């Protein structure tokens, strides 16, 4: 369900697909996925940051616990006094 | 209103004015080119861009470096077209690192123009602020043209606020063998004039990089970038409306406590790669041990041998404060952050209500993150281990000639010896407790 | 109609201030656009204590909003209440604060001190009977500091003889925001000693210690910290406003609380506070208003109850409750712990009620309190201070600014000498 | 009006008050919400004994929870009737006891002790006249033994014109749900001579002889082992709170049970208990009901009390009844059972009766006995207890969080001065 | 709230975390990557962040790769945080002086950097889980050192170990014999509590109790990581005696010194055997009690109980534990110290065992006996013997020698363990005054 998670798509570990010619992953003999997401074989990107060994989601997701909070604060602390309201109409039938 | 004229002096004072500017483009919303597609009402604005007739934008900044090629980079590459061409002071012949070149024989064919550019570029501007010189203590532009121009610009302006952006030499690599005879001088001659200077140290930076970015191999553009943030961290109070907003002479009434200590440490919170941010959770409370600990500190010195004098914390995002004055009670109450015995008041609250906004690059997208700034008597043992490499350098006179035979007095790297003398007795000084 | 003005000075005080006028708005019933948009002629019946009118009834304030920086002045004016406040009286400077003492009170800061008294001089004459002056400001710190206690000290010299009331934030025992509270701090009540008649020292500490024992929040941000204060700042004037029975205005409580010229520093304290929760299974009376007026944890200071002996205690109930129950657990309470209250004072209370309940309730009580309890919250600034004074620390931004060792040896003395006489009573 | 302040401490003790205030509102008609929704007008008569006042209807119990351990809170907020107790007086802790006497009386349960008396002395002043307070407990334990014996000592010392009932579930002979049983006894027991006046031994194994060889159970769950004690927890307290003739209320009780200060150890009883097959062919009367008072099969302590002599006897009747026979059936006890009443009390038996029975009832009664039969328990708790002193067995962990030697040989020869007395007045 | 953290090192320690995670990914609800597919339960081993990506409390670290390369490209790389994955660079060699005083100086402050900021998020810590063996050099030594500097920082804070015994007969190294000495005498002073389980006895109720002759060490682990989710089941959950952590180490330690538990579990049936069978209550005690499913290979006859602790999970009514404790009490062979009559401690949870896929069946009732015994003095001095046997002439000493251990230390570490001997028998000895 990490695809769920946030609308545009997880960013996805760097395939066969895109390996472009002139660059330090560019090996040669049986390429397969499963190299560039085991991250030993996976020599560093070499100016950017270590390949995933997953997909993690998108550009615009928020990091760590943010408590909106249900509460309105002390102005409904001091601005409302709830007296006890009561639903009897008994469904005792 | 409340503007800063930033001067950005040699090739490191450049490099990192070109990723803070790449940062504010996107902090606001001035793209490359100078324009704002904005269909507007905005007034942050103009802290740091000015308003042309129709959109344009052009910023308050200088970029002057006495050899070409990066200039040249500037003016042939993206950002071109957001600068003003006239404020482009780019010399004619590099400083090869000698500070007698780059204070004694060319600098007057330049200081004149930077100058004027200075001057009325402060024209354009109903308070301004602060001046904030973006250099290193290394090369010949870095040290000679930065104390120069201090000097003048303590003459004209006195009264201002004035900080400095420096790449603090490395202790252990170093990039020149006059790393020593450079810093000495610049740090000699811009004692007595700066309000105050944070230090920058690229093996602390490349540490960092490695634990937290977990990046092997990254280049000066991810180098720069976090001192991009740390200044986009530290010049938010004056741009966005926050909680606890703080003036720049609140920081210079503030991190110094004696006229002539003025060289406090950055710090910033986290700075996880985006890769790793989604398994731990980035609170108030660890962010602020995060800034503490002695891992995550912009330069190489021990906190654990020496004592925090003074230090401020600019907490930006959705912070809430309480959070962040129980995580100062922790704080206080561990036993290993030792402070000075004559300051139980030693922290700084500061909150802003603009997240931190990334490039597309290495740092998380966070919508928290805080600055930590630390006068500290840490910083006396990077000193000495500088001084002491000085004298063994001096005592052979070795590398005097090219400083001697050029204008530069000689026995200057004297006095200079026992300005830093001074300056370690004052950390010596600062240390004891109370006795009487 | 009896009328008073309402400075508001720096940074925290301003958003105090700026917030009291919304929370006062709501018990008057105008809305942010000026219109008056309530529901009975008992509330238009003394709009003058606090708001001026205007042509179309488009009520503005009587407010001097001051400040050396103007990001908080931009603040004021985009928050909620902003199309309210007068447009002449916002005097700012296009300066920086510099949270330093010196700064707003011997330099640049008393260079906007004249425009300020100006437009302060401007409803000091379009009103009756100036009774007393709202100011609203930070002990710690710069601004509501220096130019606050400037202020104070100008103002009554050109008044002397209104009371003067200053809602004024004290820094914490636990944690600090500023490295230089006891410097600001100290050089503050300075002047404060001998001037204002009814200080009200309000920590920051406390407002927390109420949203998280007391209030049961989770996330208590600067409006519901500034809520409580604004509430009490409410709540002390309202018999000077609004119908009762055992009025008191702002000078019956200047006598009534002052017992020596010196020793007028005020506990506040409001006490229908509940949690959301509790709230609900709570069961309001005047004797358990009494209660959680007198129990320490509703009041808004760092200052130990049980570790001040009490000289003089105020209570302004509001609402439509008998007198007989007022008076009774009133006197009950001194029955209770006499051995907290003084004996040189016998009867050392004091009971008002006001006939409207604050708007969202069905009554409140205001507690203000003057004890001995103010003695650690002294003596823990002044030892704030000796700690850094030993060193000379901090000090070469106030001696460029034009201080001096000599004020600060006479802010410490004064403040040794204001210690003493709040504990020389309770030695009897 | 009267009242009683209900205040518990454990999982056990926490556990006994969630089915005794089930039991409660069940009695005075309360819905879970709180409201009352009945079908006896007097019913409401006597409410303000358990219950408190509150503004619109919902009555809130006079009940203040504290345990170490934050789960027991949980699970009685999480229970059935649990949205009725204050979330004001819900004092729990971040810390786990760790079944440690040591840690539930000299450690952080001595660092919550004053917020517990706190909103125990909030619930005590909101009252009118105090017969006292109810403590529930297990006495082989942590939590309710160490910071019950505490709490105790506290309240003793602060009011002592009040009874105190302490309802303890003394550790059985049978088995051992905690291995420090007689450890955590021995202690908490050296506290209870001098403090309580109304102490109450209930023990599992003899809940289990009960819900087996009476009750006919196949599987006895916690909710009917302190239902059981519920039951005689609300047949204790009903002459104060439903009218009738011959009232007693608890210390009209205590006056009659206790001939000396420190004997006031009581092993209590039920005993209209009918299993569900054998409640068809009843025939309920005063004889099977005063036949069934008084046997070793509804006796809650776990010792025989064909042991040992009566003390005091009680008989706490509910239900519409006349009473010679309730007279003469005493008469007719202390005739045949003349070996175990003793001579020198002559007519050692009380009688109370009350008007209403539990519901579901038409006649209940209670039994609270006195007796020299809790000398067994208190004996085998003795050496139990010297098994492992002599040879400081589970020990260090009391040294280490701050017991000292001497203090232990206290409180067993505290154990002993009260195992002599009950051997002395046994045998004349 | 009741939040307690575990430190995996060692081999063995690690694959016995791989099985306990794979068990309470389970329990709780989180698919292996981490996330939830939609409340105060996880919150006691598990964090909480973005989104759902609920992070365990463990410290994965070890000496040698290969061992967390297996986690870190296995389908749990998302469960843990990848720095907490600490590895190092240098195997141990079963060398307690490569464990504990030359490659521990290259790990030791990363891994309590970690263990602080674990500590540094969690509201309430009662205590620690320390996963590994008595065995191989990481366990021998590393362990040894994190005890140390735990003790020393947290040492009002709880340590549990849970250690893999050195078999007294099968073995699968030379050296054990040196390395259990030498890590129980420093870990003797600073651990709390430590529950130790012997490798051959899971093979014993695996070929015997479990009806198959072929399961590998993902199962051998997987009863232990069932025994571990037992014993820390009342933090986890609610039920009738909640028994606390705290409450382990006060009623299960009975002197200073003897802090060694044996771990045994109820029924270990497999899926052909559960239709055919009750599963009583009585019988699973009594099961637990005979001297066959005692998961250390020592004789409980030659010997005697001192303190024991049930844990009963799923539908356990309270007083088929009391009549079954009562039973047990009256059965003559099980033979206690006549100081403690109080010999039984009892805790019931609501919650019964998740079935795993594997070969352990859906049971509604078990639990989780650790008893104190005196028979463990005769593994103790078994281990001894060999211990002497191979110190007689200095077999295998250079090696460690080599890499900074004192000679001494060894005799101190011999004559420690043989006062732990004279204090089992001291402890044992019977009421003659
Ligand atoms: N951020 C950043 N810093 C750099 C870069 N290049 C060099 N530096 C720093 O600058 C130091 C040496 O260059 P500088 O001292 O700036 O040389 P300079 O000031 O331009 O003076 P000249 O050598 O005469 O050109 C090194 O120690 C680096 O720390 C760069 O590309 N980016
Ligand atoms: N359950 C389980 N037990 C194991 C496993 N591996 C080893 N053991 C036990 O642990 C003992 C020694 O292994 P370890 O302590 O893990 O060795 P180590 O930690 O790798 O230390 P070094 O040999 O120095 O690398 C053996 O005798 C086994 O009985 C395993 O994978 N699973
Ligand atoms: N109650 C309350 N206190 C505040 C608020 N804003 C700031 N403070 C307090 O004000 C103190 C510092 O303010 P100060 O330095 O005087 O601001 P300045 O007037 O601009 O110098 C801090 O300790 C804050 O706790 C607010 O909105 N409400
Ligand atoms: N009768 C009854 N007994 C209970 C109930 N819950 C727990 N107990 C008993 O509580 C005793 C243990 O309490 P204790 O260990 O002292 O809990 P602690 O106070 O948290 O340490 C056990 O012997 C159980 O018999 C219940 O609901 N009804």
């Amino acid at each position: 369900r990490t695809v769920s998670q946030i609308c545009p798509p997880p960013r996805r570990p760097l395939t066969v697909a895109d390996i472009r010619p002139g660059m330090e992953n560019d090996r040669l003999g049986v390429v397969r996925d499963s190299m560039f997401q085991n991250p030993l074989i996976v020599k560093a990107e070499l100016g950017k940051p270590r390949e995933r060994s997953s997909s993690l989601p998108g550009i615009d997701f928020n990091y760590g616990l943010y408590i909106r909070g249900l509460d309105g604060g002390v102005p409904e602390a001091i601005g409302h006094w709830n007296v006890f309201k009561q639903q009897p109409t008994c469904p005792h039938e | 209103q409340r503007e800063c004229i930033s001067v950005h002096v040699g090739q490191a004072g450049v490099q990192i004015g070109n990723a803070c500017w790449e940062l504010y483009c996107l902090e606001h919303g001035i793209q490359p080119d100078g324009q704002m597609p904005s269909d507007k009402g905005d007034d942050s604005f103009n802290t740091f861009f000015s308003e042309t007739g129709a959109g344009k934008h052009v910023p308050r900044a200088v970029f002057v470096d006495l050899e070409p090629t990066v200039i040249d980079e500037v003016r042939t590459g993206t950002y071109r077209q957001l600068f003003h061409p006239e404020q482009l002071i780019t010399g004619k012949e590099d400083a090869a690192n000698n500070y007698a070149r780059g204070h004694y024989t060319i600098g007057k064919e330049l200081i004149d123009l930077v100058l004027d550019r200075i001057r009325k570029l402060a024209d354009q501007c109903t308070g301004l602020q602060g001046f904030l010189i973006f250099h290193s203590f290394g090369g010949g532009t870095g040290s000679g043209f930065t104390s120069l121009l201090m000097e003048r610009l303590s003459v004209d302006y006195g009264k201002k606020s004035k900080l400095e952006f420096s790449i603090y030499p490395a202790p252990q690599v170093s990039t020149a063998v006059v790393e020593p005879y450079n810093s000495i001088l610049t740090t000699h001659t811009t004692l007595e004039h700066s309000d105050c200077a944070f230090m920058v140290d690229n093996e602390a930076i490349y540490d960092i990089c490695r634990r937290n970015l977990d990046i092997e191999r990254p280049t000066y553009t991810n180098l720069n970038r976090l001192i991009s943030q740390i200044v986009s961290s530290i010049t938010a109070s004056l741009r966005f409306d926050g909680a606890l907003n703080v003036d720049l002479t609140e920081f210079q009434t503030n991190l110094v406590p004696y006229p002539r200590i003025h060289f406090p440490l950055a710090t910033y919170a986290p700075v996880i790669s985006a890769e790793k941010a989604y398994h731990e959770q980035l609170s108030v409370a660890e962010i602020t041990n995060a800034c503490f600990e002695p891992a995550n500190q912009m330069v190489k010195c021990d906190p654990r041998h020496g004592k925090y004098m003074a230090c401020c914390l600019l907490y930006r995002g959705d912070v809430v404060p309480k959070d962040v004055n129980a995580a100062i009670a922790a704080i206080k109450t561990k036993r290993s952050i030792q402070f000075v015995d004559w300051c139980p008041t030693g922290f700084k609250v500061g909150i802003n209500y603009q997240p931190p906004t990334v490039v597309p690059g290495d740092l998380a997208k966070v919508q928290r993150a805080v600055c930590m700034l630390s006068n500290t008597t840490a910083i006396a043992e990077a000193w000495a281990r500088l001084d002491h490499k000085f004298d063994l350098m001096y005592a052979k006179r070795a590398f005097v000639h090219w400083y001697v035979g050029e204008g530069m007095e000689e026995g200057e790297f004297s006095e200079a010896r026992e300005d830093m003398a001074a300056l370690e007795k004052d950390y010596e000084e600062v240390g004891m407790d109370s006795v009487e | 109609m009896r009328e008073i003005v309402h400075l508001q000075a720096g940074q925290c005080g301003n958003q105090i201030g700026a917030k009291f006028w919304e929370v006062i708005s709501d018990e008057h019933g105008i809305d942010p656009t000026g219109t008056y948009h309530g529901d009975s002629d008992l509330q238009l019946e003394r709009i003058n204590v606090y708001y001026n009118e205007a042509t179309g009834g488009k009520y503005v304030p009587r407010a001097v909003l001051v400040d050396l920086e103007p990001g908080t002045m931009d603040s004021v004016r985009s928050g909620p209440f902003g199309q309210i406040f007068r447009p002449d009286n916002f005097v700012f400077g296009q300066s920086g604060a510099g949270n330093n003492w010196a700064k707003g009170h011997y330099t640049e800061g008393a260079e906007l001190v004249d425009s300020v008294l100006d437009v302060v001089r401007k409803e000091a004459e379009s009103c009756d009977c100036l009774q007393g002056f709202q100011l609203t400001h930070s002990l710690g710190g710069g601004t509501g500091s220096g130019m606050g206690t400037l202020l104070i000290s100008k103002i009554r010299e050109e008044y002397p003889d209104r009371i003067m009331n200053t809602f004024s934030v004290v820094p914490s025992p636990k944690v600090s925001d500023t490295v230089v509270e006891p410097y600001n701090a100290t050089l503050s009540v300075h002047q404060l000693v001998e001037n204002t008649d009814e200080t009200y020292c309000i920590d920051n500490e406390a407002l927390y210690d109420i949203c998280f024992r007391t209030l049961k929040l989770t996330t208590p941000t600067y409006g519901d910290l500034n809520h409580l204060v604004s509430a009490t700042m409410s709540g002390v004037t309202t018999c000077l406003r609004f119908p009762g029975q055992l009025n008191a205005d702002l000078r019956k409580l200047a006598v009534n609380m002052v017992p020596f010229p010196r020793l007028h520093f005020f506990m506040p304290g409001f006490a229908p506070l509940t949690s959301r929760g509790s709230q609900q299974y709570r069961a309001l009376t005047v004797p358990e208003l009494t209660q959680q007026m007198f129990d320490a944890k509703n009041m808004m200071a760092a200052c130990d109850p049980r570790h001040g002996r009490y000289l003089t205690v105020a209570a302004v109930f509001r609402g439509r409750m008998s007198m007989k129950e007022v008076d009774e657990q009133m006197l009950n309470v001194q029955n209770k712990n006499s051995s907290y209250f003084v004996e040189w004072i016998p009867n050392n209370v004091k009971t008002a009620v006001c006939d409207i309940p604050p708007r969202g309730l069905k009554m409140s009580a205001t507690f203000i309190g003057n004890s001995t309890a103010i003695q650690e919250l002294f003596k823990r600034i002044s030892e704030q201070f000796t700690a850094m004074f030993r060193r000379k620390a901090f000090l070469h931004w106030y001696t460029g600014e034009g201080m001096d060792e000599m004020e600060f040896t006479e802010a410490e003395s004064n403040m040794n000498d204001l210690g003493n006489p709040v504990v020389t009573r309770g030695a009897c």
